[PDB]
Formats: C-alpha cells, sequence, structure tokens
C-alpha cells in the first residue's frame, strides 16, 4: 500500500497473509473454513496466516492454517486478468475471536463514489522498495467505470472496477494482491492489477467482488 | 547473449510479491527481483541455475 497509514493493531481482522515461505499475497476470511483472493496469488502450496499485524514478529493472535483446497474462478484469464478471483478451503476451521473474524459478502454491487477500505502488506513505494512490517490501510473510494476505461483503453471489463485516485499518490502494490477492499462493512473489491503503483492515471483495478457471490457460495456448498 | 537478458526486471501489472530471477548485464550475474504474478518478460526464471544458464553468456 504506497501512500497509506499503519491500520490499529488487528482492526482488520479478515485480512490475511498467504505465505509459501514468504508473505506473496493478502486474502479475506469469508467464512470459519474459506478464503477468498485472487487467481494470479495461486500456488500448489499455501499457508494461510490470521490475526497478523506485525508478519515478521511473532505476537500472540496469530494462526496459521495450511490450505486444504484451492479453486480457482473457471474463467480466470491469466493474460487480461478477468476473473481474477480463488477460493481457499482451510485444513482446520480457524477460532474467531476480535483478531480473526470474518468479512461479509456484497448485497448487491456498491456504486461509483463509495468510500471503502483496502489494506495489505505490499511494497509502499512508488519508486524503489520497502516491505513493510505492519498492516498498512488506504481509504479510497470506487471510480466512475468511464474513469477506469479512460485510464486502461480497453482493458477494463465488466468484473473489474478501479478504486484509489485519478491523481495517484495512494493506491495498492506489489504484495497486496488477493487482499480486501472492503466498503460499509462489505467485501467489494479484490486487489488485482494496474500499471505501477500510485501513478497518476493509473488507479489501481480490483475484482468486483458483487458479480460472483454464487460462484463463491456455490464452490463452499459443493466442496 | 540474447536480447531478453539485457533487458531490465519487468515486474508486470499484477501485484503478488513473487521473487524470481533476472540477468543483470551490469554486474555480470543473476538477481532476484519482485515479479507480480502475471505477464511476465523473458528475463524472469523460477531458479538462479536457469537464469545463468539461459543470460549467462560464454
Ligand atoms: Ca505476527
Amino acid at each position: 500500500i504506497v501512500g497509506g497509514y499503519t491500520c490499529q493493531e488487528n482492526s482488520v481482522p479478515y485480512q490475511v497473509s498467504l505465505n509459501s515461505g514468504y508473505h506473496f499475497c493478502g486474502g479475506s476470511l469469508i467464512n470459519d473454513q474459506w478464503v477468498v483472493s485472487a487467481a494470479h496469488c495461486y500456488k500448489s502450496r499455501i499457508q494461510v496466516r490470521l490475526g497478523e499485524h506485525n508478519i515478521n514478529v511473532l505476537e500472540g493472535n496469530e494462526q496459521f492454517v495450511n490450505a486444504a483446497k484451492i479453486i480457482k474462478h473457471p474463467n480466470f484469464d491469466r493474460k487480461t486478468l478477468n476473473n481474477d478471483i480463488m477460493l481457499i478451503k482451510l485444513s482446520s476451521p480457524v477460532k474467531l475471536n476480535a483478531r480473526v473474524a470474518t468479512v461479509a459478502l456484497p448485497s448487491s454491487c456498491a456504486p461509483a463514489g463509495t468510500q471503502c477500505l483496502i489494506s495489505g502488506w505490499g511494497n509502499t513505494l512508488s519508486s524503489g522498495v520497502n516491505e513493510p512490517d505492519l498492516l498498512q490501510c488506504l481509504d479510497a473510494p470506487l471510480l466512475p467505470q468511464a474513469d477506469c476505461e479512460a485510464s486502461y483503453p480497453g482493458k477494463i471489463t465488466d468484473n473489474m472496477v478501479c478504486v484509489g485516485f485519478l491523481e495517484g499518490g495512494k493506491d495498492s502494490c506489489q504484495g497486496d494482491a488477493g487482499g480486501p477492499v472492503v466498503c460499509n462493512g462489505e467485501l467489494q473489491g479484490i486487489v488485482s492489477w494496474g500499471y505501477g503503483c500510485a501513478l497518476p492515471d493509473n488507479p489501481g483495478v480490483y475484482t468486483k467482488v458483487c458479480n460472483y457471490v454464487d460462484w463463491i457460495q456455490d464452490t463452499i456448498a459443493a466442496n | 547473449r540474447p536480447d531478453f537478458c539485457l533487458e531490465p526486471p519487468y515486474t508486470g501489472p499484477c501485484k503478488a510479491r513473487i521473487i524470481r530471477y533476472f540477468y543483470n548485464a551490469k554486474a555480470g550475474l543473476c538477481q532476484t527481483f519482485v515479479y507480480g504474478g502475471c505477464r511476465a518478460k523473458r528475463n524472469n526464471f523460477k531458479s538462479a541455475e536457469d537464469c545463468m544458464r539461459t543470460c549467462g553468456g560464454a
């Protein structure tokens, strides 16, 4: 997260870190056995770390659980990034508490202008690199589809939504993918892609979760 | 050596943090960089051995 702030400790209880040796992506806990992330975050072996604030220090609130099932959306395109969503079933149900909690799926699609919270342990710099120990937060609005389309000519599908600022300065970055975009208590977006980080005229592009509620529910029920 | 070996490491548009290797022509050896997870260019390898075999010249 570039241009954000350090989240209050455990104030984003649904945020998880996907780890395969090192932190490589984020995710959101939707029920005690399932996490939703980005399809490009796929790896054959994934360990989900919940209740994290400082990913480099054993604090005492963490829960480490391995992924038992990893299911990418059947229509995910690795080049266009359309349908960039993935579900992870945990090997065992996590213990829900104030620091490890679920986030609700969208009741319907949120309109442009809706203010949201984006979070993650990704790079905090637009130029160069700084991997933060502490979870970063960013308050940003869903942008009008026309502005998203203008920023990324011919690259935006109905399954994508731009969140951020046309003037740049604040954005999600490498290490944030798969993470949450929560608006009014609902997971409306998943960190997906963008050209650079926090660059003017190139706000981050996110998977539009409201288009996948049925797929998510059907997949969970069948697995 | 191949042309792609002389290009700077390409993170790409995706936002994951995937550690990959690239040939650093100035340094004369393969080093690590952060790959975003999609649309990789050719100077991107999953191992130092594969990187040096391909871009080592000689
Ligand atoms: Ca920790």
